[PDB]
RNA sequence: UGCGAAAGCAGUUGAAGACAAGUGGCUUGUCGUUCGUUAAUGGCCU
């Protein structure tokens, strides 16, 4: 991210030493070989991204179909006032 | 044996088993050739188990 | 309306691990299956079940313990000509001796050693022997009548608690303890060496972790002792010479539980990992060498196996095992790989724990020592009672128009007046001695205030005071089976009940005058009773799935056609019918239900013609609509006219035998 | 939008339970 | 009255207190020891089912 | 409104390009998502936009792509399985269609960074 | 390059789904939360790309009964969108001195 | 299956006979049968 900044500014400015020398690739051989490598699986996360996105907006679009009613669904409960009646030994006491 | 779909003869070449196709299904049979010690047959069946008949034809 | 169905899967009642099952008679493969042959299944949170095998495995009696206690064994007890006899141990230091009438410990008797750990009875059933923690071995003496049971001798003490007993003949005992060794000791009477051990077997031991021996078996047809301990290894010891003479590798954990057949031919194995194994020796060949085969195996339960045992007769051979699952499941003995089997539903509510009242639109449901309330609205809980002043639970019985629950043991029983004070309710013991002394089996309300009550000891009262009550015939299979002339059911609306007893006997009564007019009229045990008042009718189903109605102040043409133009559903039909109730807004159709199906017959209507105990055996003596859609099935019943209470069960860690992967 | 158009027609290429209390209905 | 239910729930139910050098022990009742059998020990009940799921045993 | 006639039109009998125009009319993404989630059976939606995305794979409008990738990720348990005689040839074509974007992305982005190299570089020698 | 080698020798020998097969949420989170960290490096996003695909394409129900796994989604989304435009920008570094040849 | 490049481009999927199950036929499914078409909880050694 931050050094093919500097990467594309080399090639720009000096637009004339490196066209004037004979071997390019030969002598800058480790940028041929990171960015091929770089840019050779590309179609590949492009696959991931469409299968993955695909899903994500498929539930996305599943639960905004129904996104208000989980807000207000939990009703639960406890051991209420039932338990204080239904102790019948402390029935018998209190 | 006029139908036979496998075979088999034992180490010392003393007897030999087979099977027949004969009716539902197959039959197989064993019989010493050197002599007349043994010579069986059964449906093989019996020999399968009650599983096997509601499962696939691997089994 | 059509009807709109509430499946409700509130109630959580959940059964417990079976732990002991025992049959009453042995096997003699050559004589007919007695009419006395129960088999008994203890489980883990101390109630008894009793069934019987006849006709799909009916449940007679149920014989429930309370809080804080289980049954590790139980053995039955049948001298000839005398009644039977069943003993448990718990996890205590008692053997617990019930008679079956009552369902209740008729003798506690505390055994003099320790904490027991396994229980046997002697050959011929004179002698009883515990195990206890601390490495004795104490004989009970058994015959002195039922009941009476006396200390007879301590056995020579070791170390190692001993974790199962059994016996060779009148003469041995054998005994796996937790120290991995297997010990014989001589319980024969008048010699030098009585009670003293006289052998001592060790076990292959686990590398890594202690080895306890976890059953034993004596196997009489050869002279072996076959032993499963906690490696998973099955070993088979010549008893004279008190050696080994093969082991098998067989589980990949501990064998809890192991059996055999009659003549010795197979020895079935079980344990924490799952299978059943199966030991053969059925060759010529076998027997004549004294070479068991590993012959088979079988992935059929789900948890465990706690419980094995197996019977073997005329029409009747059958293997049955239990386990941490709760479910019972049925092989057969010498067909146990090729045959079928058949896992039991985890409950068949023959003694239910749930009931509705349609005012309010509640239903009750009690577990052990709880009762619990909800509504329908959606449903809310509005009250429940954990009484723990109470230690066991048994039936209970709201009043029509919802306002006094009773809850009733074998012990005592207690009456709560309810009133709805809104989200919740209150709730009031209101005092009645006689209620807090009187053992209630059933309770039925005859009106808002007057209730019927059935005792244990076979007492019908009516309270809120006594019915006339002729006797019964004693013949050999009620004096053998001591619970078959008792007082099973009783149905009751407005001022006209009926009871029934297993027998086959169904007796109406009239509140009034309080006599019997007996319509007994019945061949074998009876599953259900329901009264029809239209068509002034009492309306009976036996164990053979069959129903039969009968009028009252003899069976109706309806009832002479249908039992033979009976549907297919009924007669291939294999839980039985345990609720029965009419429809509510016709007065005149039925509606039941067993464990794993609902249905409904019609009144009029008649259709068009065209691992059992099956033998010759005798009994205990000597539009129409069917659906299944509901059938892990605990109880249904009705609200009002277009609606309908279905309540059923939903669901634990277990040794994985994985399936294969693809 | 030619590297748009490529990248959603690529992305198309690469493109080739119980609940506790229920309410229902069966048959009179 | 959340933190003390329980005490004073125990402390009205259980029986046996000192009094100096004794101790006043109730005696139990005929009726619970004759409708049921006595409590397991749970020392030997948690040993057996302790064992049964014991980690050896890869239970799942 | 304007979906509900569209709507009504392409649910009735015919007029399926029409339906389509009338869809690319209104063409709100949440519509466009209701418009998917309404129906309950198509009338081969799948095979008219299957042969316009094979006469124009390189088109500037987003509406029938965009309806095709959410006719794909909302109804895709069912279009396998509404029909498998012309819909095969269907998808295969289309598959075809669409695979030659997938192989000419690299030489895009390679001239997209020509172009911006010129351009940034013409925008360095600016004469002071 | 452990954790790499056998996610290669499953993918090579057997099955990603019997490797995958008796899942839920909580036993996939691992999975998912190192195919975060490795979908930036280019020597596993291979892997990682065809066993997030398989993971979404047998539990596909399991991402909309839990939310705790479906942020995880969308945490992988938004690292695959900064990979891929890493993977673009470099074919246009590619691009821009090819043109220099 | 054919031509191919690793992409893709054209073609599909019949008949007879026997047997099994279900309700002599009828339906369905198989085949250690023929003709035609380019077409079983069961896992790896010391």
């Amino acid at each position: 991210g931050p050094l093919n900044v500097w990467v594309k500014w080399c090639l720009i400015i000096h637009g004339g030493y490196l066209v004037s020398i004979p071997n390019l690739m030969s002598t800058l051989s480790s940028l041929h070989s990171t960015l091929k490598r770089r840019s050779d699986l590309l179609p590949r996360l492009l696959a991931l991204d469409a299968r993955l996105d695909c899903t994500i907006n498929k539930f996305k679009t599943l639960n905004y179909e129904a996104g208000d009613i989980h807000s207000s669904e939990p009703v639960v409960e406890e051991d209420e006032d039932d338990v204080e009646y239904n102790e019948e030994l402390d029935d018998a006491g209190l | 044996w006029h139908n036979v779909i496998l075979s088999n003869i034992s180490s010392n070449g003393k007897l030999l088993a087979h099977m027949c196709k004969d009716v539902e299904h197959k039959s197989i049979s064993v019989v010493s050739l050197f002599d007349d010690s043994v010579n069986l047959s059964f449906p093989l069946g019996s020999i399968l188990s009650s599983q096997t008949q509601s499962l696939s034809y691997n089994t | 309306e059509r009807m709109i169905v509430h499946r409700c899967r509130f109630v959580d009642f959940t059964p417990a691990t079976i732990t002991s099952l025992a049959f009453s008679h042995k096997s003699n493969i050559n004589k007919l299956t007695p009419s006395d042959l129960r088999l008994a299944i203890g489980r883990s949170n101390g109630n008894i079940e009793i069934w019987n095998p006849r006709n799909n495995w009916f449940q007679e009696m149920v014989i429930e313990g309370g809080k804080d206690r289980s049954i590790e064994g139980l053995c039955w007890s049948n001298v000839n000509g005398e009644s039977l006899r069943l003993f448990s141990i718990g996890g205590s230091t008692v053997v617990t001796e019930w008679d079956l009438a009552t369902g209740l410990p008729l003798r506690n008797y505390d055994c003099n050693s320790g904490v027991i750990w396994s229980i046997s009875i002697n050959d011929s059933q004179d002698k009883l022997s515990v195990g206890c923690d601390n490495g004795t071995v104490v004989l009970i003496d058994i015959s002195g009548g039922p009941g009476v049971l006396e200390h007879d001798t301590i056995l020579m003490r070791q170390e190692a608690r001993v974790l199962t007993l059994a016996w060779k003949k009148d003469d041995f005992v054998i005994g796996g303890c937790s120290d991995g060794r297997i010990r014989i000791w001589s319980a024969q009477k008048n010699d030098e060496n009585m009670g003293r051990l006289l052998h001592t077997m060790k076990v292959d031991k686990a590398k890594k972790e202690s080895t306890l021996v976890w059953s034993v078996i004596y196997l009489p047809r050869t002279d072996q002792i076959a032993s499963g301990d906690s490696t998973g290894s099955i070993k088979f010891w010549d008893f004279q010479f008190a050696t080994l003479n093969q082991s098998f590798k067989a589980h990949d954990a501990d064998v809890l539980c192991l059996t055999t057949d009659t003549d010795n031919n197979y020895v079935f194995s079980a344990g924490v990992d799952r299978k059943i194994f199966q030991f053969s020796q059925n060759t010529n060949k076998s027997q004549k060498n004294n070479r068991w085969v590993n012959s088979s195996n079988r992935l059929l339960h789900g948890n465990d196996i706690r419980a094995i045992c197996a019977y073997q007769s005329k029409g009747a051979d059958f293997l049955v095992s239990g386990g941490v699952e709760k479910t019972l499941v049925i092989n057969s003995l010498t067909s146990f790989s090729n045959g079928n089997y058949r896992k039991m539903p985890t409950v068949e509510p023959y003694s239910k724990n749930v009931l509705v009242n349609k005012e309010q639109r509640l239903v009750v449901s009690w577990s052990e020592s709880t009762v619990k309330i909800w509504t329908m609205g959606n449903y809310k809980l509005v009250c429940k009672l954990t009484l723990k002043d109470d230690q066991n639970i048994s039936t209970c019985s709201l009043s029509p128009d919802g306002q006094v629950l009773v809850v009733g043991r074998p012990s005592t029983t207690k009456v709560f007046h309810l009133q709805p004070v809104g989200n919740k309710l209150k709730v009031t013991k209101l005092d009645n001695d006689l209620l807090l002394r009187t053992s209630t089996k059933l309770v039925k309300f005859i009106d808002n205030s007057k209730i019927v009550i059935c005792s244990c000891e076979d007492d019908v009262f009516i309270v809120d005071q006594e019915v006339e009550l002729l006797e019964v015939t004693s013949t050999k299979s009620s004096i053998k089976v001591p619970y078959i002339n008792r007082i099973n059911h009783l149905e009751v609306d407005q001022n006209i009940a009926v009871i029934s007893r297993g027998c086959g006997v169904v007796d109406i009564l009239d509140l009034k005058a309080r006599i019997s007019k007996p319509l007994a009229r019945l061949n074998n045990f009876i599953t259900a009773v329901h009264i029809n008042t239209s068509r002034k009718s009492v309306v009976v189903i036996t164990a053979d799935n069959k129903i039969y109605e009968f009028n009252m102040n003899v069976l109706t043409q309806w009832s002479k056609n249908n039992t033979d133009n009976l549907p297919k559903e009924w007669k291939t039909l294999k839980e039985n019918c345990v609720g029965i109730f009419s429809d509510i807004e016709n007065s005149s159709r039925l509606w039941f239900w067993g464990a794993t199906w609902i249905s409904r017959i019609d009144f009029d209507v008649d259709f068009p013609i065209n691992l059992t105990i099956t033998d010759e055996s005798n009994f205990m003596n000597d539009h129409f609509f069917f659906t299944d859609k509901y059938k892990p099935l605990l109880f249904v019943d009705l609200i009002s006219s277009n609606e309908l209470a279905i309540i059923e069960r939903n669901p634990q860690k277990a040794f994985i035998q994985p399936k294969l992967v693809f | 939008k030619q590297v748009e158009i490529a990248e959603r027609n690529t992305e198309l290429w690469n493109l080739i339970a119980l609940p506790t209390y229920t309410m229902e209905y069966l048959d009179i | 009255i959340k933190t003390k239910k329980r005490k004073t729930l125990k402390n009205l139910r259980k029986d046996s207190v000192k009094r100096g050098k004794f101790r006043v022990q109730l005696l139990s009742t005929t009726q619970d020891s004759k409708t049921l059998p006595p409590k397991k020990e749970s020392s030997i009940i948690r040993s057996k089912d302790r064992w049964l799921n014991r980690k050896a045993l890869n239970k799942g | 409104n304007i979906l509900s006639s569209h709507l009504e039109a392409n649910s009735t009998e015919i007029l399926d390009d029409l339906m389509s125009g009338s869809w690319t009319e209104p063409e709100i993404k949440k519509f466009i998502l209701t418009k998917i989630n309404t129906v309950d059976h198509l009338s081969k939606i799948f095979l008219t936009i299957s042969k316009s995305i094979t006469q124009n794979p390189w088109n500037e409008e987003n509406l029938l792509p965009l309806w095709l990738k959410w006719l794909l990720t909302l109804k895709s348990g069912e279009l396998n399985s509404i029909k498998d005689k012309h819909t095969k040839k269907n998808c295969k074509h289309l598959k075809s269609a669409l695979r030659s974007s997938e192989e000419i992305l690299p030489v895009l982005l390679g001239i997209q960074g020509r172009l911006e190299m010129l351009r940034r570089q013409a925008k360095l020698r600016e004469d002071l | 390059e452990l954790t790499l080698t056998v996610l290669q020798e499953l993918r090579k020998r057997g099955k990603v789904r019997v490797a995958l097969y008796g899942r839920d949420e909580s036993t996939l989170e691992p999975l998912l939360n190192w195919c975060l960290k490795g979908i930036e490096d280019v020597r596993s996003a291979s892997i990682v790309a065809d066993w997030v695909a398989v993971v979404l394409e047998l539990y596909g129900n399991t991402l909309e009964s839990s939310p705790v796994l479906q942020e995880l989604m969308i945490d992988l989304k938004t690292k695959v969108r900064h990979e891929i435009h890493k993977s673009k920008e470099a074919q246009r570094i590619e691009g821009m001195l090819q043109l220099l040849t």
